[PDB]
């Protein structure tokens, strides 16, 4: 099970 | 050996020609990198048509240039959402790199400008849609189809890395399909000029190399890891490190043994083991022979690299195009009017844009 929709990129953390 | 005398000579000559090309490409890039362009249009020059995609800082819209009638994709960033230090620096990277590069698989920037509230980048409109939605609709691509796209990424990274540029956000959401079925890389929001290592913890969870997750200073080899993730996802339909929450994804990337679908060819699995390699002294793209370990791999044996660059190869899929300005290949998004404040916001933070 995992993410099937569009994935946001993360700038930090 | 694997190659006879004639094949080895042809390949060596091809490799020297690549070096000659890249040297000239660096000269052209540096002229534009040292002399960027700014304020080449303004908002009221365009009619805004439809939102094509959304992100944390804004949206990309189809726009129509009023005077010429040409269609473009306009990325709009709300200056007051670009709040964190690395969000600001990354936005300046994006514009400066996009205005300086030139390659057949990189989207072409046409205009950039800013107002009291927003930053704007106006690029060529690529109407065939994102690789992401074609991939999700069909499930997975066959190996020859995945290989055609992968070859374009390999050439694009060879170009970018020769200019000391790291891309840092490879994924199907960022790859558009043009009218000839070829790829256009968009979204340079994480790209950066890096002469050795860099340290920002950024990218998309499923595509992060282990050294990013582990807070190590890292280099262009993160893009080769990401290529491994992309090829796997194109050929499987899902990426290799797959879980509902980012923390679970990170644990699989650093400590997980990649498993492959039973339908992957052994040549593909071999390439992927060498790209999805946690040990940087062993990762393809990062060894003494550089990109050539990838280009000369058995999985790419049928690839005519020059013909891909020259766009001479018949694409596996041609998007349906109903005319200029057609948006049928894009998903629908909630629309929100562009509001421009009467007061300038964040003027000092965005002087260079
Ligand atoms: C801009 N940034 C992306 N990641 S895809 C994209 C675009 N043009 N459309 C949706």
């Amino acid at each position: 099970a995992g993410r099937t929709g569009r994935r946001q990129a993360i700038h930090d953390i | 050996g694997h190659m006879g005398n004639a094949a080895a000579a042809k390949k060596g000559s091809e490799q020297e020609s690549v070096k000659e090309f890249l040297a000239k490409a660096k000269e052209e890039f540096l002229k534009k990198w040292e002399s960027p362009s700014q304020n080449t249009a303004q908002l009221d020059h365009f009619d805004r048509i439809k939102t094509l995609g959304t992100g944390s800082f804004g949206r990309v819209m189809l726009v129509k240039h009023k005077e010429t009638g040409n269609h473009y994709a306009m990325k709009i960033l709300d200056k007051q959402k670009v709040v964190k230090l690395k969000q600001i620096e990354h936005t300046l990277n994006e514009k400066r790199i996009l205005q300086a590069v030139n390659f057949p698989f990189l989207v072409k920037l046409e205009f950039s400008f800013k107002d009291n509230s927003n930053l704007y980048m106006v690029m060529e409109y690529v109407p065939g849609g994102e690789m992401f939605s074609h991939l999700r609709r069909i499930g997975r691509f066959s190996e020859p189809h995945a290989r055609f796209y992968a070859a374009q990424i390999v050439l694009t990274f060879e170009y970018l890395h020769s200019l000391d540029l790291i891309y840092r956000d490879l994924k199907p959401e960022n790859l558009l399909i043009d009218q000839q079925g070829y790829i256009q890389v968009t979204d340079f929001g994480f790209a950066k000029r890096v002469k050795g290592r860099t340290w920002t913890l950024c990218g998309t969870p499923e595509y992060l190399a282990p050294e990013i997750i582990l807070s190590k200073g890292y280099n262009k080899a993160v893009d080769w890891w990401a290529l491994g993730v992309l090829i796997y996802e194109m050929a499987a339909g899902y990426p290799p490190f797959f879980a509902d929450q980012p923390i679970q994804i990170y644990e699989k990337i650093v400590s997980g043994k990649v498993r492959f679908p039973s339908h992957f060819s052994s040549d593909l699995k071999d390439l992927l083991r060498n790209l999805l390699q946690v040990d940087l002294t062993k990762r393809f793209g990062n060894l003494k022979n550089g990109v050539n370990d990838i280009k000369n791999h058995k999985w790419f044996a049928t690839t005519d690299w020059i013909a891909i660059y020259q766009r001479k190869v018949e694409a596996p899929f041609i998007p349906k195009f109903k005319g200029p300005g057609d948006t049928s290949n894009f998903d629908d998004y909630e629309e929100e009017e562009i509001r421009v404040s009467i007061n300038e916001k964040c003027g000092k933070e965005f002087t260079e844009f």
